[PDB]
RNA sequence: CUGCCGAAGUUUCCGGAUAGCAGAAACUCAGAUCAGUUUUAUGAGUAUGUAAAAUGAGAGUUUCUAGUGGGCCAUUUUUGGUAAGCAGAACUGGCGAUGCGGGAUGAACCGAACGUGAGGUUAAGGUGCCGGAAUGUACGCUC
RNA sequence: GCAGAUCUUGGUGGAAGUAGC
RNA sequence: GCGAAACCACAGCCUGGGGAACGGGCCAGGC
């Protein structure tokens, strides 16, 4: 439906495949597509099946950051071979965590590759950055310790914005207009 | 009544970008092996009878008007009758003694020229 | 000069008759419709009369400044608005030839404005502002009688963030 | 959980021609068809899937297989009607609908009225 | 603010092709907003234009306008065919379009 | 340079004379015949040939005159095989003179056989992204 | 009426300012 | 400082598959 400008994409709990191929999708529409907290993208399958196809790849340059793997991922569904598929990577920005110019902005989802949407209960999944853990990324613990600390600030803003958001709603019915005509379903 | 083109590219022959010893005018290539007569894909075209233009609008300008080459007076007067099909176009080799008056007289007798400000200067 | 001096092919004789427009059920007389083309784009006007072809509009003068205009029925989206009263405003005046341009003419001599350039300037006689201030004195109380109706006309429609044309009734 | 497939049970269509119309599990054909029934004259019993349709929080007291008649006088005793009403998700649906309605006008008049509805701001006065 | 916006925005995707083969003469246009081929018959005819610009000035203004009419639908998700006065470029893929309200049956 | 016709790539006797294939001319015919046709029935042994209903096409010549006078693959039939494969013949078409859509790609596979174009609709194959097209519906199976 | 004939004659290149003297 | 000649369709990264070699041109991947 309705597109914007930039699009700040929340990787938490989504498909591996089903993100990129919807992202991949929208870079070459011309959007610019910016993925956060990649360490958390999830693949279907046990997590001893995930850590045998990187090693597989392990046996070019094989990076080892999350944010890297879902480069990789996008890039296979880009004819980055010529130059439209060239100019489609250079629009996207994969990063692990929330980064500060991002913090502070809207983060969508896409239904189409949430893991909850689309596995079955009870199948086994593995997270990205704690498959790449083991591979050779060295800082989940940082970027974790990090995440709290948002979690904390994003949540005392919350907070306030919802105080705050308490005085107009209590004065929404305060003003007679609100209810005199609200024929409109407004 | 409007002039329709089935195409404006020449037809060249084949390989005559890669070599000056072979020269852009169409031959017919005659190896069997040869893509281009085959006629596969990303190959040339060739010229085909289908390519050829409406009878009726053949020879014309995208003016109109066909072509009538003359080479002096006597020629334009032809042309009394079918000024509305023909315009006149006045040959390389007609010097600018002839060609000034022939489109003086091609001019009265209501004749288009193709070339007609050729050699020649003005002087209001 | 007149004994036809070519072949000269006659046409042959057509089966093209005029018919007359049939304009949309919803394009009444009244309607406040928005312009979608031309300088007055996204401004709403009313519908006095229905030309042979186009609309003849006019949105109030003291309202949005629209004249007495034609616009065509394409190029116009109506609104399911209250409608106006426009029987008590004759609109016979309105014609093919009211609108028309007036004929490109002047016998102008050689030099002076021929060459010096000293050309002339058109100007709208008071004869159309004439017949255009009777329009808003028959059509203002109308659209004083209704509320928002004054304020309606002179807002400009546009298109915000997440409207779909196709599925919000105008 | 609050909600399950049981016999009695008030669900809400969402696919199909009879989308946003309420309607009463009557009989439990298998864990993926279900038989339903409406008092409303329009709504016909018919099986339909859990896929076409969402479980609403109310709940009324219906014998199995009950037919069209007795469901529309439970329906009726039991007062389901206007009872969903009252729940703040038939007015966000019925808002919605009402909504889709408006035309350019309404639209207009719903723009200044907010207009002068924002401007209070009371707040800390 | 607000501006004017009296269209409806719109990208181009691709021209009618098969896997190896382009139609440069017929453009697949997506109008944003619209989601299925039913959705997509109130666009039809509609009158479809890109907008560009270039360096060099012509009569004071930079701003060159390509025209165009959507033609019918493609595909169930509500894209359509649009043919342009001259064949839109092939650079222009993914770039922005303005779909106007005009012609209109509304 | 363009346009229109256009094979054969092999019977048979034996480098050949034939023939076949493809054209030219002159003849007589549409109330005459013909067919990689299907029948009916007679017989004969589910098939078989013959004779006489449907369907389609106007048919039969006579004369002389270019080229071919390799095969590959595939289908079916096949006889023995025999580490197993396979080999051997025969049967039949396609390519060999032929581009096009699909098949990742590819000459044998699936569709389709070609003047120059506009529009429409499909075949085979497809609709997550590369890629035009449902991250369609309804059931299940699979970790 | 030419693109071919390890074609004929003439001119001219890259190799190369190289091998080298 | 003086100064050749052989040779010269054009080119010049791999990996596979591409049945006829196919890798140097073709198809999917890296560079």
């Amino acid at each position: 439906s309705e597109f914007q400008k930039v699009v700040v994409i929340d990787a938490k709990g989504h498909l591996l495949g089903r993100l990129a191929s919807v992202v991949a999708k929208q870079l070459l529409g011309g959007q610019k597509v910016v993925v956060v907290r990649c360490e958390e993208l999830n693949i279907s399958g046990h997590f001893f099946r995930n850590k045998l196809k990187y090693l597989a790849y392990l046996r070019a340059f094989h990076f080892r950051a999350p944010s890297r793997i879902f480069q990789k991922a996008v890039r296979g569904m880009l004819p980055h071979k010529t130059a439209r598929g060239q100019a489609a990577l250079e629009h996207l920005q994969a990063v692990e965590g929330i980064p500060p110019p991002f913090d502070k902005q809207k983060r969508v989802v896409v239904p189409a590759a949430l893991r909850v949407l689309r596995l079955k209960p009870g199948r086994k999944y593995c997270t990205v950055g704690r498959l790449s853990s083991e591979v050779g990324w060295k800082y989940n613990d940082i970027v974790a310790k990090l995440e709290e600390r948002r979690k904390v600030k994003s949540a005392a803003f919350y907070q306030a914005k919802l105080a705050k958001q308490k005085k107009i709603a209590s004065a929404k019915e305060a003003s007679p207009v609100n209810q005199k005509l609200s024929q409109f379903g407004y | 009544v409007n002039i329709i083109k089935k195409r404006t590219k020449p037809f060249k022959r084949h390989q005559s970008d890669r070599f000056k010893r072979v020269g852009e005018s169409w031959r017919k290539p005659r190896g069997i092996d040869s893509c281009v007569r085959r006629r596969f894909r990303g190959t040339i075209s060739m010229p085909k009878i289908g390519y050829g233009n409406n009878k009726k609008t053949r020879y014309c300008m995208p003016n109109g008007l066909k072509a009538f080459l003359v080479r002096n007076v006597s020629d334009v007067e032809l042309l009394l009758m079918h000024n509305k099909t023909y315009a006149a176009e006045i040959a390389g080799n007609v010097s600018a003694r002839k060609r000034v008056e022939i489109v003086e007289k091609a001019r009265a007798l209501g004749v288009k020229v193709t070339n007609a400000g050729a050699k020649v200067r003005s002087q209001e | 000069k007149y004994y036809p001096a070519y072949r000269e092919n006659v046409p042959k004789k057509a089966r093209k008759a005029v018919r007359p427009t049939k304009l949309r059920a919803s394009l009444a007389p009244g309607t406040v419709c928005i312009l979608l083309a031309g300088r007055f784009r996204g401004k709403r006007v009313v519908v006095l009369s229905q030309l042979e072809d186009t609309l003849v509009v006019t949105g109030p003068y003291k309202v949005n400044g629209v004249p007495i205009r034609r616009v065509n029925h394409r190029y116009v989206i109506a609104t399911s608005a209250p409608k106006i009263d426009v029987s008590g405003v004759s609109v016979e005046k309105f014609t093919k030839a009211y609108f028309a341009k007036q004929k490109r003419s002047g016998p102008v001599k050689k030099d002076e404005a021929f060459f010096a350039e000293n050309a002339p300037k058109n100007a709208l006689p008071a004869e159309r502002i004439a017949d255009q201030k009777a329009v808003d004195a028959k059509l203002l109380p109308a659209i004083k009688a209704i509320p928002n109706m004054k304020e309606y006309l002179a807002a400009s429609f546009a298109l915000s963030n997440g409207d779909r044309p196709h599925l919000m009734k105008f | 959980f609050k909600r399950y497939v049981e016999v009695g049970r008030v669900v809400l269509v969402t696919k199909g021609e009879y989308t946003g119309k309420l309607a009463v599990i009557v009989d439990i054909v298998d864990h993926k068809r279900a038989l339903i029934d409406s008092p409303c004259s329009e709504f016909p019993r018919q099986v339909i899937r859990y896929g076409s349709v969402v479980l609403t929080h109310i709940v009324m007291k219906l014998p199995r297989g009950a037919r069209s008649g007795i469901v529309a006088k439970k329906w009726k005793a039991q007062d389901v009607c206007n009872k969903w009403a009252s729940s703040a998700w038939a007015k966000k649906l019925e808002a919605k609908k009402v909504r889709s309605q408006l035309n350019d006008f309404d639209r207009f008049a719903v723009m200044r009225l907010k207009k002068q509805r924002r401007e209070q701001v009371n707040v800390a006065v | 603010a607000q501006g004017h916006r009296l269209y409806v925005k719109a990208k181009h995707l691709s021209f009618q092709r098969s896997k190896h083969v382009i139609h440069p003469g017929t453009s697949i246009v997506k109008i944003e907003g619209c989601d299925s081929k039913e959705e997509a018959q109130f666009y039809l005819g509609k009158r479809v234009c890109y907008v560009y610009k270039s360096s060099k000035a012509v009569r004071g203004s930079k701003i060159r306008v390509i025209w165009g009419t959507i033609a019918r639908p493609h595909g169930n998700s509500g894209a359509v065919r649009a043919r342009f006065v001259h064949n839109l470029p092939a650079k222009t893929f993914g770039s922005s379009l303005r779909v106007m309200l005009y012609p209109s049956n509304i």
